[PDB]
């Protein structure tokens, strides 16, 4: 989750 | 483009043109018609934005004669030249005043 | 029901009374229903007052632990709507020991906040809520109202003046002032925040109540009138918004502002409670005809909506202009007007009034007129709102050709010419044109200020 | 414009500008706009943007005091509405700057709140808000968030379980909680008050506070799992709402709830500072589908309310039921879902998404289904949900045949082994029924559960 | 106002 | 003996000698006609907040009798209409003004309201007279912070006196509110049926 | 990587990320570094991100529980210096999610603060920070920023004047007032305490608080201009700072000054806030080319710790002296100038800057100079600091043959000749001693001014 | 100055 | 007791 699915990715 | 011109102001009905004697009188009239008992305060100039101004006399309660209001308006003016005069209608139902205005701007 | 049996069961049997006459105590509403189909009226009615009170899905065995009978809102009376079919009206009665004593939005959403159903009803209308006056005396109600405004402001026998500042948003602390003193040295009553006007990077906070203040005082000594200026306290936290309702009565200012919609009920209801401690007047915005109130069958209906803002507890209140709308609905604008004003408001269904509602001794609250109002308006607002209302002219003041100060004049001789027209007795609606066309005889800023709007 | 000519103009020229890129740092909004007949689309687009920022209805001296080109909304782009044709897509950018920093409200009545259309627009829809990263980095935000709720409760691998407390209304605190005991130890993570359930007389708060907690001490002693109850702090004024919260942290609850609808958004977010100040897990109720999100072409969309909350703030977030609804908004469902969740929504037209919405670090809120589900919706809610979501069943728990610790263990049961079963590669909703029947052949309790209410 | 129009009335 | 009672509070004398004494079954009736308190008890006891010569000097008065007057009708009057009934009986002549002992704070009259509106009316009589003037400010509440509340309120906006209804407020209210008093140098009316 | 082994490993791979575009939200930065000899410029580069941000002089297992690849500052891009060979650029971004929001310095202690060099970096220099627009709007920045200080004093027009009391140290608090006094009299706008006169036995700071209150506004009164006097309420603990600055405020002082130095970041950015809660100006000294930032290959540019200054919040702000400065470093004044008063900073690597520097909506700080200025470096000063500046002439004034009243009045009517000269057009550094030497002949005090110290 | 010099503009 | 004898039975 959380930063699976960032803007970054 | 006009510029607006600052100065002193009554609260109601001090923006109109000031009133003349039939004025003066149909708002005295609707006052009495709408059940309220006309009054009389008058304060020297530079305490007009004081709460309690002096009451003249006490309040005419069930009053229905305008002339009776007017005349109480001359006496008050006479003992008190250079008084501010207003006239207020006591409202017992609201215990408010249904209508205030200044009859005299005082000097 | 002595016994406990799961399951899903209807709420015919519990939830609608027909021979259950309302206690003067009882909380009642009068909600629009178009049930589902297939349903009859009684279930769907019935499905509404379990919903929103003691009701479940399917049936509880805590239900046994209390006396159902007390506790539940049951539907006793249902009525046609004039003119449509599908729905109906319902009239559902809630003992009073449902609600938290002074808080009349759990009454609110206890009623329509989260009542989906229970799979009876596809259409949910709250037309009326009779707040008994047994529940009137918890709650605060106004800080003051209208006789003790009037009182502290030292203004009879007229309407009150207001103005919002515009543009809404951009102008500095200091240039937000100047146009503050502008209007308030040409003659009006009052000027105000816009209701989005908070604390933004163009206008902080504390700068503009300063300014705001300064200009205050100033056009107060240059005009001998009393003046204020609704300082907005909405904030996005209570503390912040105690904050500069504080700092407002620190630096001597006589009334404040609050969007309802903003901040919402908790916060007004404490804000009001706080003014009444402080002596600081209470201006109210809440947005009627906006989301909420403007569907005619769907949603809550603007006079539910006004009694409980007049229980929250506000001075004035605002929702949107009386004048632009039709002449049909301005028996809506006379029954909404009293509801505000009156101590005591009767029955007529011709007005939308399902209950009599009894005030007691709660104050009246001021009516507010806004919108794209100009001088041309005053005769009606004058007729319609009387002397106990404020008619703000925001665009009608600072659109003024010649500034602030001669666009407060316009409207302030416009006002006072349609008072003394109403007080000789003349029809001043029928006679508008000509009152004002005389009392611009006398006075060039209205002259151009009529010739500014059309008629 | 730098002459200032007094009088009504068009909108147009200034608040219409078809060749504007918005800025990273702009608000941008889209509107559903039904235009007045006979004005133009690109008119009536101009005259939302100029009344949600500054707009006025004529020509105002103040405009030329600052510089309405950066400071005023405009609407840089228009389509139409796939299906209707009176209606048009109207985009508009709002300069960041118009707004107060860390009160996103500020933002949603700005553009919505106060806005009924300079004579210009019938009909006005806010279907999604471009909140900027600059500006969501100024909102508290959710206080804990899933990851440090899970870290908090030890609670890992599945959904949570939850249940609110029925009937309703009528229960006295002594008795609320054993309700509350019953059901933590029959298997549920959590249970709460009822939204309506404040302060009345049959349970007065601090009564129901203690009582509650001693039931979920007593739980979790005899489970040996975390237990929680959401303690209801909604108050009528934010003095109360701090002091019931403070009572709930002194006595160890580690769990409260706010009715966002009754309370209102600045005592939400002053509540849910409060919490992230007190490590205090916060639940939001916000009934949507009610008053204001349910009418298709008039309100405010529900995933514009979504990102307020989760900017406002709360650790979980309630609006309705997501089964019952039909496979057509079950899209719609799972972009609400990941509105909550996610970190980056990018834009997608099928679920209503018009701008890429970027929350950073901001963290995410747990999803809560409700309604009238039972047992047998627990597969399609698994597979719906996922396990970053609060599934309650209030009357599926209360309603259960042999009490409330049963139907605690027959949800208990039915989660694990729908949760087991996604974990082993099965199509849980397609099989359903077989998983829910293998479980029931170990599970007594789930077996009448399954018997109780329907497939 | 205030009391004229009271239930009582 | 002495050592019976709490010191200062001379109400924990009277309760204990007829507030709940109903005979032992060899008393039919029972009247206390005097209690003598030693001067070792008075010394204990906080007094008059002021007392006579004080107040006199305090308000510059000498050589003769205060005159006052409670405003009537005892109920019923808003707040600037009962400053105008006190600003008229204090200009023509009077000492003081008071409160009537049940004005509170009622829907009619809030008490703020009254507070800044009597306040008003006694400067300006006092301006008007060049005498010093007073209106005692019934501070009676339904509960001891509201009652000090207003007994802050009325030194806030320098009001000089303030009354208190003993039958309605009581010992403990009254004994806490004559310790403020002298505090806070406002003189103290004691209304006692 | 996904596995754990331990062991010390080159950090190129992970931290050397050459195909890196940086996130608009990326804290970036430029470092001048000179590698250790024979290691890698890329490895070097890789060795400042890593230490700066998620890396370890070893392996270490914990890396596995999170995701580097998110976290982790990377350098993206390298250059080399012109005119130097052993060093070159390396350009790092860092996510804006490892830094506290609203804590400017964890950002900068976090670069610099404590970056050794692994082994890789045999000199470190700290260029350029760009500092996201997101991040920006998380600081409170100056609390009222040059328009609203504009506003709140009532100037306009021309550069303010100002001069600290001398001698830095020794005088009673009566002499001291006495000194204010009579500058202030004498046509400066400000006066100030020198940065280290906080509470010495000579004149504890309450005294001194009090008398210069009074010779404000004494001055005041007698000039009909406002006044100030910078009060210093730099201490050595927050309790006492805070008390320093409500007693400031108490008494009615506008403006109070805080050395950075001194009190350091927390302090500063507590005073800020608190400045802005109360409406006080605030003037920050931190003094530039002395310790940190005068190496020029070694320590902090001065240009960052110039945005730092602006994001914790001051009013003015003061390093050191600009005409003595060569005419190279002139174009260096500049672009110092504007970080601190524009909005939006384009790069120019001719002037130092490496990023383009958006401000959005934080209010610009008043440039202050000060140093051994006299009358005659009035139009250089003019021309190059313009109106938004506050120009200091502590000796200047106080030296004066004709004591400070006089030395006031020279000063002024110079900076008047020189803003009049400008605006009519002059070159004013070319025609100074002509525009001085005109004005000197209506100025008796300016006269023997320009023959006390040389041209 | 503030607004003239926005990235904005 | 409480709720048995209301005005309301």
């Amino acid at each position: 989750p959380r930063l699976d699915l960032i803007e970054q990715a | 483009m006009q510029d607006y011109k600052q100065s002193l102001k009554y609260e109601t009905f001090s923006y109109l043109p000031p009133m003349n004697a039939e004025r003066i009188r149909a708002q005295i009239k609707y006052a009495i018609a709408q059940g309220w008992s006309p009054g009389i305060e008058h304060v020297e100039v530079k305490n007009s934005m004081n709460q309690y101004w002096y009451m003249w006399k006490l309040p005419f309660f069930g009053e229905q004669n305008v002339d009776n209001v007017l005349a109480e308006i001359e006496a008050c003016r006479s003992a008190y030249p250079t008084h501010q005069v207003k006239l207020v209608a006591y409202d017992n139902y609201a215990q408010s005043l249904g209508l205030a205005f200044v009859v005299y701007r005082g000097n | 029901v002595k016994k406990y049996s799961a399951g899903v069961k209807e709420y015919r049997q519990t939830y609608w009374m027909p021979e259950y006459t309302p206690l003067d105590s009882d909380i009642l509403a009068c909600f629009k229903i178009t049930p589902q189909p297939g349903v009859d009226r009684e279930e769907a009615a019935a499905a509404v007052a379990a919903e929103s009170s003691t009701g479940t899905w399917t049936t509880v065995w805590t239900d046994l632990l209390t006396d159902m009978d007390y506790y539940k809102g049951r539907a006793y009376r249902i009525e046609d709507v004039p003119g449509d079919d599908a729905a109906f009206y319902a009239f559902i009665a809630y003992p009073i020991d449902l609600f938290e004593e002074g808080s009349v939005v759990n009454v609110f959403t206890s009623l329509v906040g989260n009542v989906f159903g229970f799979k009876a009803v596809r259409g949910l209308r709250l037309e009326d809520v009779r707040f008994p006056l047994a529940y009137v005396k918890t709650c605060g109600g106004p800080p003051h109202g209208i006789q003790v405004e009037r009182d502290k402001m030292n203004k009879y026998g007229r309407p009150l003046l207001g103005c919002t500042i515009k543009p809404k948003l951009g102008l500095s602390a200091k240039n937000y002032g100047r146009a503050v003193y502008e209007c308030l040295r040409g003659g009006l009553d009052f000027t105000k925040d816009d209701e989005n006007i908070n604390s933004q990077p163009f206008m902080r906070w504390r700068d503009r109540f300063l300014f705001v203040q300064d200009a205050t005082e100033t056009a107060e000594a240059q005009t001998g009138e009393r003046k204020g200026h609704y300082l907005n306290v909405t904030a996005p936290t209570p503390e912040e918004m105690y904050k500069r309702a504080e700092f407002a009565k620190e630096i001597g200012a006589p009334i404040i502002m609050h969007d309802y919609i903003t901040g919402g009920f908790t916060a007004n209801t404490g804000l009001a409670k706080w003014c009444q401690d402080n002596g600081v007047l209470l201006h109210i915005h809440r947005a009627m005809h906006a989301v909420i109130d403007r569907n005619p069958n769907h949603g809550i209906h603007f006079r539910v909506l006004t009694k409980i803002l007049r229980l929250s507890g506000g001075d004035h209140l605002h929702t949107g202009t009386v004048v632009g709308k039709l002449e049909g609905d301005r028996a809506s604008t006379l029954g909404w007007i009293d509801l505000l004003r009156e101590s005591f408001i009767p029955e007529d269904r011709s007005r939308g009034i399902f209950f009599d509602q009894d005030w007691g001794s709660m104050p009246g609250v001021f009516a507010v007129a806004s919108g794209g109002i100009h001088v041309w308006h005053m005769p009606a607002l004058v007729n319609i709102f009387g002397d106990d209302s404020v008619l703000q002219f925001g665009g009608g003041t600072l659109g003024h050709p010649w500034g602030n100060a001669a666009g407060a004049a316009a409207n302030r001789v416009a006002l006072e010419a349609c008072v003394e027209a109403r007080n000789q007795g003349r029809d001043i609606e029928k006679e508008g044109k000509e009152i004002l066309t005389a009392a611009a005889q006398h006075s060039p800023e209205l002259k151009i200020a009529m010739e500014t709007w059309k008629e």
